[PDB]
């Protein structure tokens, strides 16, 4: 979540400044301001902004709350052996920590409640920013099978840099012990799932071109292919294939 | 935080005027020799925008494209600021009292002008007054490229010296031979296109319509909007021409044109001209010998029609020879003969070819003196250099092309201390004080007026008109009988044509330092900020160049052309049109210019030079290369001799289109007048309706009792009364392309460097996208199309829905207006749209614009700031001014109480806007003729502006194939 | 309440780079917006068409006897709301009672009664001029108030001097709560 | 927001009754055009141009049933009186503007003028040194008919 | 105004007829401040503008944005007083814009409209108390002279 959530930042910017007018953004957000103005919720680029704004937070408050038991460990540590005394002060994120019956129980069903609240979220964000492109009238994007297609690009493009972490986080500073290499193993099947996943939507792609097309959607997939970008397509798909 | 931006209204007010609100004075527009008629909007004594005169006949309200950006060089920065003296920009006050002890005490003086062509008669009468004293006074009228060339050839046809008129709507069938009468360079454009384009308006399922038949040399804008158009290289058209008239029955004329004894373009039309006597035209271009206007003469006159190529007497002005004077100039000048050198609105230096010398001869001769609008190569030369007004403040007399006798209202002072127009200059000459052009003027008048009110009843009433209603020329009766046949064999050949021809958007490069202008992509191709040579892929491919792209940018190759040892290059571009061994290299564009003000350089953090387009210097500076002097002043469009070389410095050449050639797609689905003869729902047959549900437009969505033209509140208002629409008759549509340029002027905008537009962005609203269609490339025929395309502002609207920041909604009456402020610039307004037309204000240009320009962007609009989208809105100012003058007394809005940009300015009576919903208004009866052309209606979008298609119109058999 | 201008944070928009009419200009000589125009020009469509119905100098004669408009009581509606607004201030609600500026106690000139006979008799057209182009002591007010005001004021004026040669006199006036002002 | 929806509901219904007085009248004059000018016009198109208005004049009146009945169903918002209102006005003054509009060509063709009683006919806006609105609106309502336009060709 | 009894319109004109009224020139103080006073030291300024060409600085208020635009006369032909939104002026030495003329407030009147739109008798009265059933009074008129508000974009942002 770390790997999302500075991911989410470096995210969240682009919206923010890939506009001309970044100082009238503010706009966007549904705040009673100094008129009677407010939001246009029929746009996906608002839609972004919730659940971007959603999902740094539910993914940090999921991964914070994640992260209590080591704030206790470490705020046990820092009194008897840590960096300092004033490390124990500073761990007052455990919020009371005891590691209790009373409230583990609960932490359990929260982290199943996040679980599944925080999936059907993360299926809504990024079909978000899915259906910010298909909802258009563009041949290329009306396809309606774009968002759980993104998605897939979303896992087969997130676990394709979780692994180059990992890779750098086991050689030098690893754990053999812990990150067994059997795990990134079965790691990749769930990205071999979407190396294909992602791959039948481009056959949909090209077939619809061949099937009951527009006679410029027809058009708009051999331009991805022939045309100034066969560099990328042929490469591309070949590549995420290959 | 704000400034406190203060007011400072009037202290003597004028009486008539009022702050708020403009109102219309009614000027002229001087250039080629002749004025059109304009009409300005004048906001609070300032002019903004141009418009037509509608009283005005010839014009009937309208303006091309040459005119509003004229508006602008009014405007300009780096004009005349201060009187130069040998380049020094010393002092006027000492000019003065010296060139008024020059004159009054000068006795012979041996004098000589090289004006800009007169066409009024203060100018010509002021010559006489002038004349009367000094004893030899040149006057040479260095037409601009030379001898207009339609008028030369015709003072032997008629004996004497003749203009035509060219109505062509008592006319159908139209031999071209290269005129470009339907072309912004030529004069008349008006009259050329209106009643051409009413006879290519239909509105039945069949009507006698034109027919033409053009045999242009080099592709041009009146070959698009054609039927059977030809390539054929210049110089040899008289040839062309020769075997014409052999197939008519004039004369024999076999020996010139040898080989068309039988060609199908040529025997087709004759048996046709002849069938039609009384509706039957023959015209001819600028890109010849004058004997083809003898054939123009000979056989319009034994075709029958003179009512219809309506013929009228000019004042006695058949001595504009170029060779006969201009030579004879510098023949003087070399003898010391000569002494002073009085230019007007010229520049010789940059044009007036080295065959026959200028610059030699301006050299030797000291007392010149420029009056002049800018200060390229000619004053940096002279000894005295005037600054000259704009005709904007000369009170100036002024005749219409072969018509009426305007006159202009002056609307601004002279807005630079000292400009002294070139009228009571030429009267400064006279040995006086400066004439006060006001009083000047009017003393001619008394001596032509013919009108029996007295001044103050009549003065009052023409400077209101804008136009002396009784004048135009008297009409002449067939003179000639077969006297103009003797200048033959000119046709020459053996080598590469090198043909000039001045594009719509610049005229002799008088008007390059003109954004507006200069940035208007021509119709032909969609160019800018350049010259270029266009020509056949088969000389390309037997020559060795292109116009490769591999960033969208157009990569071009050069040609360096060689004449007489005065070689220069230039970027070759290509299209499939131009016929073999000729070039239509474009005038302009050369033209450098000298700056008074700074570059303007700001920190290396902060971008300047892509912004600040008159930072680097003023504009006409290296946009392309001068060409004017290299042609041979004999014939002076036309050259041979060009030792081509293919040679290095391959640089950018930068286009809107950046392509063409649909593949078969529906955007302009042409058709024939025997098809459409046969299914008038064709304009649907493309893409029709479905298997049994409704016709397209008021087409139901999934939603049809919460729509929100079934809620109140976008139905409660004062607007719904009238649905705003704006249909455009295609047919009549062929680049003109000032569709654009009063949509840049209204709605205000900024303009765009070579430098920003080559990665493809231009802040230009209407698009004027060309497209060519062969019969799947058989004979590469381009058979062009033109056709515009604002913001069909939609019903259905995906832009409207997509703004989160709710800068966009369909606004009452069809309107789906933008809002410059709300938006944010997300730009995914734009990618909805399948008509890229939301344009987006990527660099803030208005914040580097001058404290020049900023006079002309109009006072009524909201000019807009960086991160902003923006779009056509229908010229929605001139909704509310109106719409708003409704809401205060109660009315509705008539068929014309409202006049957009495109429809006021585009001459050919294309788009006509009256609101939908009011039956009795032209759009209601163009959207109801057959052919309701809605562009990609497919995509269920219920669009307004539900305009036409074109119908071209061919031939029957009569061996045209 | 907040004496300087206040804090606006985005200008991008507020003070446009055009400027509107009465807006400062930093290029010319008078920094002024204006610019106003040449004499002589003309407009379309404010030609002296007909010189009775925008001046009195109409014929041979400089002046006109008679309105030439066909004058319904609305035209009067105005000539009554006009005069109380820009005229009423000196020569009065009725004419002879001087306005709140002569009975003001001030360096002004005194006019004279609309009620006096020698303007009961005058060529409208004349009184019409004293409004375009002004009098020896008065300044015009045509210069910026509407024409066809221009005659509405005349025929309440015409009529209101109607009102003396009849005993409909001695209007009651409400200047004396004007020269307080509470 | 003053107090409540139930106040607006007077004139709503002062509206309604507008139109349902006019449905006589448009369709009165539907007949009165058809005696009127009976072959003096191309009439064609022309008469067609007319009742193309009514199809919706009368389509509007079930609907003000509609739109005036969701406001008095709920007397709680206040912002649908005004709204429903600023469309019955203008849906209302639209198709009495779009029956002159057409009517006003029937004048045209059968006297050679369309009368100098057809509209405000004030003039631009630099026509206002001259000629203020304000007179002009005093000329039209007190001169122009909304519906009286054929009737007054009875007297022709 | 207070005690000299002069309407708006003499040198506000043009706010009947146009949009976005003047500022009176300096010619409108020459028709009287030519010959009453002639003694101030404080329109030295003026007497000498009129003398000269550089007319009077003005400052001005109310200046909402030059993307927003607006029209007193589509307002004051249709029934709105000063009182309202410029504020009670007849004791004002200097001008407080007691309203915020901006868009929040703008648009409550387009919204509600008949809690202010005045008769259009004697519009220009800053003593105007409105009579007792004043909004059924008004909706009479909204009924009969058509006024429908805006309430969209098209308006006055263009
Ligand atoms: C009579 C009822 C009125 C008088 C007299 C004036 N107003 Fe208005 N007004 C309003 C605004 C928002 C402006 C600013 C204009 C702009 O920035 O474009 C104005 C302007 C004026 C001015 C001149 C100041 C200027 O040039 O900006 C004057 C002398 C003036 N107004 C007088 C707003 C309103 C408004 C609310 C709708 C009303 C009813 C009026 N103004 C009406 C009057
Ligand atoms: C407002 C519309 C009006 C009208 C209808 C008139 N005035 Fe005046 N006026 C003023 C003064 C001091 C004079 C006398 C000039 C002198 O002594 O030389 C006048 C003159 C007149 C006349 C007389 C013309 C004639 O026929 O001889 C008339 C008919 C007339 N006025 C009408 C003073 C003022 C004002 C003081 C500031 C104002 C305001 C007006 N006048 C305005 C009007
Ligand atoms: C001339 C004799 C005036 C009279 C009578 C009235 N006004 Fe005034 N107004 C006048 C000036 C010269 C100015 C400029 C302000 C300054 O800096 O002194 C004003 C100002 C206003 C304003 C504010 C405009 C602005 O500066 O932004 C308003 C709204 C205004 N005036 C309205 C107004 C009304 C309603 C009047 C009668 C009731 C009135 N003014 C009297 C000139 C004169
Ligand atoms: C005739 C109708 C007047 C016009 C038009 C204007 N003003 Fe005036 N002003 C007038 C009077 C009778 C008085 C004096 C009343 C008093 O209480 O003494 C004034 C006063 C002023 C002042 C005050 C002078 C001072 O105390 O130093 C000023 C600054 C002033 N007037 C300015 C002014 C301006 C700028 C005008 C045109 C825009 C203007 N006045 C019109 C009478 C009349
Ligand atoms: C009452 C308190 C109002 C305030 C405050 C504002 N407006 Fe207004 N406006 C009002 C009415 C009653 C009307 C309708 C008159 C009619 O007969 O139609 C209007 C209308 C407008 C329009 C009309 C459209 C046009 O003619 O261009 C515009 C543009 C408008 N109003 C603008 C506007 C602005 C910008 C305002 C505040 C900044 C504003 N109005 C306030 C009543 C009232
Ligand atoms: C008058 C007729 C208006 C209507 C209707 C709408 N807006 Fe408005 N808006 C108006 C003004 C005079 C102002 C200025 C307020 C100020 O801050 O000084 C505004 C403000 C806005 C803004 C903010 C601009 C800023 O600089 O902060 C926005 C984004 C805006 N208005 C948008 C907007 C939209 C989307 C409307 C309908 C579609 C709309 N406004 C109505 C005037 C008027
Ligand atoms: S519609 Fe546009 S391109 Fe066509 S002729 Fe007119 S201005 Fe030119
Ligand atoms: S065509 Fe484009 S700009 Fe025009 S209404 Fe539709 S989406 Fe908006
Ligand atoms: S309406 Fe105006 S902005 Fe739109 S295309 Fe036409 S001229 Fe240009
Ligand atoms: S999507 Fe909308 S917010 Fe603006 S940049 Fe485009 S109109």
């Amino acid at each position: 979540e770390a790997m999302t959530i500075f991911a989410v930042i470096c995210a969240l910017i682009f919206p923010t400044f890939h506009v001309g007018r970044v100082w009238a953004i503010y706009w966007t957000l549904p705040i009673p301001n100094q008129m009677e103005m407010w939001p246009q919720f029929k746009s996906p680029l608002l839609w972004d902004v919730f659940a971007v704004s959603s999902y740094f937070i539910v993914s940090l408050v999921f991964w914070y709350v994640g992260l209590i038991p080591d704030l206790a460990t470490l705020r046990d540590r820092a009194a008897l052996m840590g960096r300092r005394l004033r490390a124990k002060i500073l761990g007052f994120f455990a919020l009371g920590w005891c590691g209790a019956n009373r409230h583990w129980r609960n932490y359990e069903k929260v982290y199943m409640l996040l679980a599944g609240l925080a999936t059907p979220l993360v299926l809504s964000v990024h079909s978000v920013v899915s259906f910010d492109f298909a909802v258009s009238i563009i041949p290329g994007w009306h396809t309606t099978i774009f968002p759980p297609y993104f998605v897939a690009g979303a896992i087969f493009s997130g676990f394709a840099m979780v692994v180059t972490l990992m890779v750098i986080a086991r050689k030098a500073y690893g754990l053999e012990n812990v990150i067994t290499i059997d795990h990134l193993e079965k790691m990749n099947i769930i990205m071999l799932v979407t190396g294909t996943m992602v791959g039948f939507a481009y056959i949909t792609e090209f077939f619809i071109a061949w099937y009951s097309g527009v006679p410029y959607e027809q058009y708009a997939f051999i331009n991805r292919a022939t045309g100034p970008y066969a560099w990328a397509y042929w490469t591309m798909m070949s590549c995420n294939l290959i | 935080r704000r400034p406190v931006e203060k007011i400072l209204p009037y202290v003597r007010q004028p009486e008539e005027i009022i702050p708020g609100i403009p109102l219309y004075y009614a000027t002229a527009m001087p250039f080629r020799g002749s004025v059109r008629p304009l009409l300005v909007e004048s906001h609070e004594g300032r002019p903004t925008k141009i418009e037509g005169n509608p009283d005005h006949p010839l014009s009937r309200g309208a303006t091309g494209v040459f005119e509003q950006a004229s508006l602008l060089n009014l405007y300009d920065p780096d004009r005349s600021q201060q009187v130069l003296r040998k380049g020094e920009p010393a002092s006027w006050g000492d000019f003065v009292q010296f060139a008024r002890s020059l004159a009054a005490e000068a006795g012979t003086k041996r004098l000589a002008v090289l004006c800009e062509p007169s066409s009024s008669p203060t100018l010509a009468a002021l010559r006489r007054e002038l004349e009367r004293r000094y004893a030899q006074v040149r006057w040479v009228t260095y037409r601009p490229e030379g001898d207009d060339h339609e008028a030369l050839g015709l003072q032997q046809a008629f004996g004497r010296p003749v203009r035509a008129r060219y109505r062509f709507s008592e006319a159908r069938v139209i031999v071209s031979l290269d005129a470009d009468f339907l072309g912004p360079t030529d004069r008349n454009f008006v009259e050329n296109t209106r009643e051409f384009a009413a006879s290519r308006r239909m509105e039945r399922p069949e009507d006698e319509i034109s027919r033409l038949y053009v045999i242009e040399s080099t592709y041009t804008v009146t070959g698009g909007m054609a039927d059977h158009r030809l390539r054929l290289r210049a110089g040899d058209i008289p040839a062309f021409a020769a075997a014409l008239a052999a197939e008519l029955g004039v004369g024999e004329l076999r020996e010139a044109g040898a080989r068309f004894a039988g060609h199908p373009y040529v025997v087709e039309i004759a048996r046709d001209l002849r069938a039609a006597g009384a509706r039957g035209v023959v015209l001819a271009g600028e890109t010849q010998p004058p004997a083809v206007h003898a054939l123009c003469a000979v056989i319009n006159d034994l075709l029958g029609s003179l009512g219809r190529t309506v013929i009228l007497h000019a004042l006695d002005e058949p001595a504009t020879a170029q060779h006969a004077a201009l030579a004879e100039l510098v023949q003087a000048m070399q003898a010391g003969a000569v002494d002073a050198l009085l230019l007007l609105n010229v520049n010789p230096v940059y044009d007036a070819p080295a065959a026959l010398g200028f610059a030699e001869a301006l050299a030797q001769v000291p007392e010149v003196i420029h009056l002049g609008l800018h200060v390229d190569e000619t004053a940096r030369r002279s000894t005295w250099h005037l600054p000259s007004t704009h005709y904007l403040e000369a009170w100036g007399d002024g005749r219409a092309y072969d018509g009426t006798l305007s006159v202009i209202q002056p609307l601004i002072a002279p807005l630079y201390e000292a400009a002294h127009s070139p009228l009571e200059v030429l009267a400064l000459l006279a040995t006086g004080e400066e004439q006060s052009a006001y009083d000047l003027v009017r003393n001619t008048w008394r001596r032509l007026l013919a009108g029996r009110g007295a001044f103050e009843q009549a003065w009052q009433r023409v400077l209101h008109d804008g136009f002396l209603p009784d004048s135009g020329y008297p009409t002449v009766s067939l003179r000639p009988n077969r006297q103009a046949l003797a200048d033959w064999p000119q046709a020459a050949e053996g080598g590469l044509e090198v043909v000039f021809r001045l594009d719509p958007t610049v005229l002799d490069g008088s008007f390059a330092n003109n954004a507006w202008a200069q940035e208007l992509p021509d119709p032909i191709t969609k160019i800018v900020w350049d010259n270029v040579a266009i020509l056949s892929p088969k000389t390309a491919a037997a020559l060795g160049v292109k116009a490769e792209y591999h960033k969208g940018v157009y990569i071009a190759d050069v040609i360096e052309l060689s004449l007489d040892g005065r070689a220069v290059e230039l970027p070759v571009w290509v299209l499939p049109g131009h016929p073999d061994d000729s070039i239509t290299v474009y005038l302009g564009y050369g033209r450098e210019i000298t700056s008074t003000r700074p570059e303007r350089k700001t920190p290396f953090f902060d971008l300047d030079d892509y912004t600040d387009i008159y930072g680097h210097g003023a504009i006409a500076t290296g946009v392309g290369v001068n060409v004017a002097p290299l042609r041979r002043p004999d014939n002076t469009w036309v050259a041979y001799g060009a030792q081509v070389r293919k040679t290095g410095r391959t640089y950018k050449i930068v286009t809107t289109q950046d392509h063409g050639s649909m593949v078969g797609r529906p955007l302009v689905r042409l058709a024939t007048v025997e098809e459409f003869r046969k299914n008038p729902d064709f304009a649907k047959e493309a893409e029709p309706p479905l298997e049994g549900l409704e016709p397209w437009d008021q087409y139901p969505t999934l939603w049809e009792e919460n729509h929100p033209s079934k809620q109140p509140a976008f139905q409660d208002s004062d607007y719904y009364r009238n649905q705003w629409a704006m249909v455009i008759d295609l047919n009549a549509c062929t680049g003109c392309n000032a569709c654009i340029v009063a949509c840049d002027s209204e709605n205000n905008i900024p303009m765009v460097g070579k430098n920003e537009v080559g990665r493809g962005r231009e802040m230009h609203w209407l698009r004027i996208d060309r497209y060519f269609v062969s019969d799947e490339a058989h004979a590469d025929d381009p058979q062009i199309v033109v056709q515009p395309v604002p913001c069909m502002h939609c019903e259905n609207a995906p832009c409207e829905s997509v703004c989160p920041v709710a800068a966009t909604v369909h606004s009452p009456d069809g309107l789906n207006e933008m809002v410059y402020n709300r938006c944010i610039g997300t730009r995914y307004c734009s990618n909805n749209c399948p008509y890229k037309v939301r344009r987006f204000n990527w660099f803030n240009w208005v914040k580097t614009l001058p404290i020049q320009v900023q006079m002309a962007q109009n006072p009524d609009v909201t000019v807009r700031f960086r991160g902003v989208m923006e779009k056509c809105t229908y010229c929605v100012q001139r909704i509310r001014e109106a719409q708003r003058q409704a809401n205060i007394e109660k009315r509705p809005l008539r068929d014309g109480e409202v006049k957009t940009a495109c429809q006021q300015a585009c001459p050919a009576e294309a788009i006509t806007f009256g609101d939908l919903n009011d039956p009795n208004n032209a759009v209601v009866k163009q959207r109801q003729n057959a052919r309701r052309y809605e562009m990609l209606a497919a995509l269920n979008v219920k669009p307004r502006t539900s305009y036409l298609a074109r119908i071209t119109n061919p031939n029957p058999r009569l061996l045209e194939q | 309440i907040s004496s300087k201008p206040p804090v606006h944070p985005n200008l991008n928009m507020d003070f446009q780079e055009k400027f509107e009419a009465q807006e400062l200009n930093p290029f010319f000589a008078d920094r002024r917006a204006m610019r106003p125009p040449v004499p002589g020009t003309v407009p379309r469509g404010l030609l002296k068409e007909d010189t009775p119905f925008y001046f009195g100098k109409t014929a041979d004669g400089a002046y006109v006897e008679r309105i030439p408009v066909a004058v319904t009581p609305e035209l009067v509606a105005r000539g009554r709301e006009r005069y109380n607004i820009y005229c009423a201030v000196c020569h009065g609600q009725a004419g002879d009672g001087q306005g709140i500026i002569m009975r003001g106690n001030y360096g002004y000139t005194p006019a004279p009664s609309f009620h006096d006979d020698r303007l009961r008799n005058v060529e409208d057209g004349y009184i019409f001029d004293v409004i375009s182009h002004g009098v020896r002591n008065m300044p015009a007010y045509g210069h910026q108030i509407p024409v066809a005001d221009r005659w509405a004021i005349v025929a309440y004026v015409r009529a209101l001097q109607r009102s003396q040669h009849a005993t409909a006199a001695d209007v009651p006036e409400e200047v004396r709560a004007r020269l307080q002002g509470e | 927001y003053p107090g409540g929806v139930a106040l607006t509901l007077a004139q709503i219904e002062a509206a309604s009754e507008q139109v349902a007085q006019d449905l006589e009248q448009a369709l009165a004059e539907l007949e009165a055009l058809r005696l009127l000018a009976r072959r003096d016009e191309t009439l064609a198109p022309y008469v067609a141009q007319y009742e193309a208005i009514l199809e919706a004049h009368q389509q509007a009146v079930l609907e003000f049933e509609h739109w005036k009945e969701q406001v008095a169903a709920h007397p709680g918002d206040y912002r649908r009186a005004n709204r429903t209102l600023g469309a019955i006005t203008a849906r209302h003054e639209a198709l009495l503007q779009q029956y002159a509009d057409v009517a006003w060509a029937v004048a045209q063709h059968v006297n050679p003028a369309l009368l100098a009683r057809a509209y405000t006919s004030s003039g631009p806006r630099f026509f206002f040194y001259v000629v203020p609105p304000q007179y002009a609106r005093q000329v039209n309502e007190q001169a122009v008919p909304p519906l009286q336009v054929v009737r007054y060709l009875a007297a022709q | 105004v207070g005690k000299l009894g002069l309407d708006c319109r003499y040198c506000h004109n043009w706010v009947e007829v146009s949009d976005k009224a003047n500022i009176p020139p300096t010619q409108t103080c020459i028709n009287c401040h030519s010959q009453i006073l002639t003694d101030s030291p404080r329109l030295q300024a003026v007497r000498d503008s009129w003398a000269t060409d550089r007319s009077i600085e003005w400052v001005k208020v109310h200046h909402l944005p030059d993307y927003a635009h607006f029209s007193h006369a589509s307002h004051v032909n249709n029934g709105v007083g000063c009182e309202t939104c410029h504020g009670r002026i007849d004791q004002m030495d200097v001008v407080r814009l007691v309203e915020p003329l901006s868009m929040g407030w703008c648009l409550e009147c387009h919204r509600q409209p008949e809690l202010y739109l005045r008769p259009q008798s004697e519009i220009t009265t800053m003593g105007y108390q409105p009579p007792a059933d004043y909004i059924e009074r008004n909706l009479e008129r909204i009924r009969k002279e058509g006024i429908r508000p805006p309430t969209n974009c098209s308006a006055c942002h263009y």
